[PDB]
């Protein structure tokens, strides 16, 4: 298929300290260059949420855009056993990859970037929890979660876990209990507000408005690398503006198209712009809603 | 309490003895007949070998008269709670058509809800259209669409099983004791058969039943008491009826499995452009379970639950008249002639006469070795068997008589020599 | 499915006496192992009992488990004269033996490993009672009985055959039949406890009671086919044992995962538990229960 | 629209502990998720039966109505509801999603 | 014929094969959350030593 | 057509063949414990030399 989703808006950087030596071809992310930390997010039948919201940012890109900070340590050390910073949050999570990886990133409870690290030449397991011994050695970070990145200024750091009726979900201990718990690996979403913690989600009710905002489009440089071009500079219909732009019927129906006499190419996107969510009966704008298969200990007896 | 009220001798056609290792043993390859005892009474089976002292007995202790129910069409039910999920998209965007959501199938995952996860519950997918324009945040002039993805989950920590009874089977819990002393507690109803170590047994005569049981539904609770509802069995599950959402197993209700049944077009919705509140008016069975909790007073019977074995029963206040068929699957009965002594003494004799209850006898058997004691009368109609050990213990069983002044001479022995014994006691008239 | 057909927990040694031609490939028993005394046990349409109870023990594996002793002699010759221990218990058999086989092991009355062997290179006949001249010849033996074992230790020296109304069955002299003996070949089960005799049965009632037992886990080596690895070498959490062990979330939740310090991979398995037997009403633990086709002499009248 | 059963609805104005005012409603056994939890009814009474033979008309921003005739089931000629639609926008814009009576538009 | 009782044989004895649904997980004796099955192989046996021709 | 009575065949008479179930064992003169059979080949024939046409 046409790799039109590789054009990431903003910076588009996917590299972390410690390992991953493929940063020379993935900084930024364009057509040229291969990277195992992003080509696996475009294959169908894996993460449909990221494919539906592929017009925004990722996790590492959100870290490089001054949105998500970096935890300490940013790379978990698997050489020392008997517990290490990055075991309670991963052991309960159920992931899967096509093997041949060394690094893997996910989200922590604080809200920063907590990843692991596999020293050469050690291979991860089939689930990415532990490690093993030794095809090719992909030093890229395998996406463990299915979240995205977006810019927002709505404050909301006074909300904790909204789930009710669950004893201990993930790593957050909401209440104590020593009885029988319905231990089962369920798919529970999560979201992070402006400088908040790992806020679990009991239900997902997204909201996307299709307007003329630059975040709702992916207008790039007209060809006949590619970054994020401001759509506000495009002239209106029956008027005059600054720069020139062109597109198809969805873009030419409201603005002006000059075909080859344009410096940018605008096009309509699917699922992009202001993304809201329902929480405590009040609409709020998070920073990235994802999914994870953590251990959910529901009440029983 | 022990005490065989009805005693019969086995026929010689199905009684063949043998000899192996200075011991005379015999097997039974037939079936005898004996009257079923009442509450407290028993029904022994006297077995004879080649002579007089070699005599075995098979005591069957009757608990009480019960009327079990026969379960037919059963199903589990419980409370649930839906969860409405809204996702509005613009028109001409992917699958945001106003004509596709009208005939949208429930078993079709839309493109806006393909990232839910492993949801093996009672899920469905609808499609309600809304408005468009710039007033609700839409780029196209055509009206937008709102995708619906609501799945049912279980919220109650327990459940209930609603069933019925097509007929009241007169079940009799019998505690059959083998010849050697093995105690086995079984049950027999109407004409049902079981499997014992000595062969098989089944109830013969049965003249006790309660008519009109199809118009009564029963509710079983895990561990707690049962229930009864004065209504016929639930037919098709429809809206506004007790039992509109059923399943097949307890796990199908405690986890809300998609293999169960539910009423069509039952989950209501509140189309509010972007908001949605899916609420259902489910029938709470706990109210009926609390209003009609066993035991209750129904006609002249007592409906209650049952211990040990799960099932509904029916306490009656009538007589116990039944027959038992002791089928022996060619089982050998051995016996060793003891040689220990035993000086027994009489204590008291209380009870009644001319009734199915009987009279309790008190005997102070004092022996020096572990064995068995055999007693009999003079004409050959009464037999008393009691264990014996080293020490002084008080034993006895239930005896039947037709005279308030019991003056029958007994002949008990423990090794071979038989000594006389006289008993006495005043009884009362018990019907 | 059934990923535990050839994997044998615990020991897993199918060594036979006398027919010493498979000592190189027989100990232990892996997934890609070769042994004629185990391949026919999983054949479609032969021994359904072993296919249903695959995650258990066998006969030779029970002999090598320090719980069942061997007979003397363990491998009797078929070209002897008078006084052959493998004659009365062998001629009363009924199960047809396949071709291309020389040795045949079974269970005797005393509860020991009894086997027969003919002089090279003579194979077995149709019934397996005699021998005759010689695909390729197998390098092992053929199990004559469809029995299994487990980790039990209850005594059964006081329990005898409970077959009521049976004159003489197999080779045991029970009671004296008064009528005419009816020779008929039927299937009568048997049961052997810890150091006991061959106790026959009539209605076999086997139940499974699974619980948190260490036998419900397996471990296979990595591959940069499958191998064999003992699961009993994995200690508890926060400790150190003999060999290193690792796994996923289910195996790491109870045992300590050494990440890359091991050479295997623990996975969540089952099919074990504590299997009980119905003997004289009281539920006991079997040790050598199965089925044997012998000659049953019942009463005609 | 019509009405198959009259549900005793009670509009409640729940005030939280901090001072936030929230106005909701309850009916029969429905529950609404709030800030502190959820609220629902437990026992209802006073029901009106026999409402299937009446149809109500709703107007946008004007009011309701009542009609003394059974509810329109199938559209036909000479009856209320000849050409129906699914939504208001489908009627103001004449969309193909609505239904109409067969052979209704006459010709000369 | 079920695989859990195929060792009996396909004889002329009156037999029948049923199938009931139980529970799953560690609450009864399994590993997955899906409910387990119950293989039933019931066969009939003669009780009376003689027959009657009504 | 039975094998024991093959000397008759499908003749032009009112012939018939049945197979009754009998006991076995050494008490009735047999070796196998399975029940034996009873081959019956009964045919009809005229008695007198005068017939009637009703």
């Amino acid at each position: 298929e046409d790799p039109h989703l590789r054009n990431r808006p903003g910076k588009g950087h996917n590299y972390i300290d410690g390992m991953t030596q493929e940063d020379a071809t993935c900084k930024p992310v364009t057509y040229a260059g291969a990277c195992s930390s992003f080509d696996v997010l475009l294959e169908k039948g894996k993460f449909p949420l990221f494919q539906s919201y592929a017009h925004h940012r990722t996790l590492l890109e959100a870290v490089h855009d001054t949105i998500i900070a970096k935890a300490d340590p940013p790379s978990c050390d698997l050489q020392s056993a008997h517990g290490n910073p990055c075991m309670k949050e991963k052991l309960v999570m159920k992931t899967h990859c096509p093997n041949d990886y060394q690094s893997a990133h996910y989200l922590n409870n604080d809200g920063k970037m907590a990843s692991v690290k596999c020293p050469p030449k050690y291979e991860l397991t089939e689930d990415c929890n532990f490690c093993r011994q030794m095809a090719s050695l992909k030093k890229g970070s395998y996406p463990l979660q299915d979240l995205f990145c977006q810019s927002s200024e709505d404050d909301g750091s006074k909300l904790k876990t909204k789930m009710k009726g669950v004893c201990e979900v993930g790593v957050q201990a909401l209440k104590k209990c020593d009885g029988q718990l319905s231990t089962a690996h369920e798919v529970v979403p999560f979201a992070v507000f402006k400088n908040s913690k790992k806020v679990y989600l009991d239900k997902l009710d997204l909201k996307t408005e299709e307007n003329l905002l630059p975040d709702s489009f992916v207008c790039f440089e007209h060809k006949g690398e590619l970054k994020s071009f401001d759509i506000s500079q495009c002239p209106k219909i029956g008027g005059h503006g600054s720069k020139k732009c062109t597109g198809d019927a969805a873009f030419c129906s409201a603005y002006e198209c000059t075909a080859q006499y344009a410096n940018a190419y605008c096009s309509h996107a699917n699922g992009s712009g202001i993304v809201q969510i329902q929480v405590s009966g009040v609409w709020k704008k998070p920073l990235c809603v994802g999914y994870e298969r953590v251990v959910v200990k529901r009440e029983l007896s | 309490d022990p005490g065989c009220s009805e005693l019969i001798q086995a026929s010689s056609r199905i009684t063949t003895c043998s000899t192996e290792g200075v011991n005379t043993k015999c097997r039974l390859s037939g079936t005898a007949l004996i009257r079923a005892g009442s509450v407290g009474a028993e029904a022994c089976l006297m077995l004879k070998g080649v002579k007089e002292d070699q005599t075995k007995f098979l005591k069957i202790k009757t608990v009480s008269s019960e009327l079990s129910c026969r379960e037919g069409q059963s199903y589990w039910t419980g409370s649930f709670s839906p969860k409405c999920l809204s996702s509005r998209r613009c028109h001409l965007v992917g699958e945001c058509h106003v004509n596709r959501c009208l005939s949208w199938r429930d078993n079709e995952t839309s493109a806006e809800f393909s990232f839910v996860g492993e949801s093996t519950t009672m899920r469905e997918n609808k499609c309600f259209e809304q408005c468009g324009g710039w007033g609700c945040g839409c780029f196209n002039v055509n009206p937008s669409c709102l995708f619906v993805h609501t799945y049912l989950q279980s919220v109650r920590k327990e459940a209930l099983r609603v069933f019925n009874c097509i007929d009241w089977v007169h079940k009799l819990t019998l505690e059959i004791t083998d010849f050697d002393g093995s105690v086995s507690t079984i049950d027999l109803g109407a004409s049902s058969s079981r499997f014992t170590n000595w062969g098989s047994v089944s109830l013969s005569l049965d003249a006790e039943g309660i008519s009109g049981s199809n118009s009564f539904s029963f509710i079983e609770s895990p561990g707690k008491g049962y229930a009864i509802v004065d209504e016929p069995f639930s037919e098709i599950p429809r809206q506004g009826f007790l039992g509109e959402i059923r399943c097949n197993s307890e796990s199908s209700v405690l986890s809300a499995h998609e293999s169960c049944l539910r009423a069509p077009n039952l989950i209501s919705y509140k189309p509010m452009i972007d908001q949605l509140e899916c609420t259902t008016n489910l029938i709470d069975p706990f109210v009926v379970f609390e209003r009609g909790s066993l035991p209750q007073t129904r006609n002249d019977k007592t409906f209650a639950a049952s211990k040990g074995n799960r099932g509904v029963q029916a306490f009656s206040k009538g007589s116990v008249q039944a027959d038992l068929t002791l089928m022996f699957d060619n089982f050998e009965v051995d016996f060793v002639g003891a040689a220990v002594s035993c000086d027994a003494a009489f204590l008291n004799l209380t009870g009644c006469y001319s009734c199915n209850a009987g009279a309790r006898v008190c005997l102070s058997i004092t022996s020096t070795g572990t064995g068995s004691l055999s007693a009999h009368n003079k004409d050959g109609s009464l037999h008393i068997v009691l264990p014996s050990e080293n020490g002084t213990k008080d034993q006895c069983q239930i005896l039947h008589f037709t005279v308030p002044e019991v003056e029958e001479e007994f002949m008990y022995s423990c090794d071979g020599d038989e000594r006389p014994l006289l008993v006495k006691g005043t009884l009362i008239a018990i019907d």
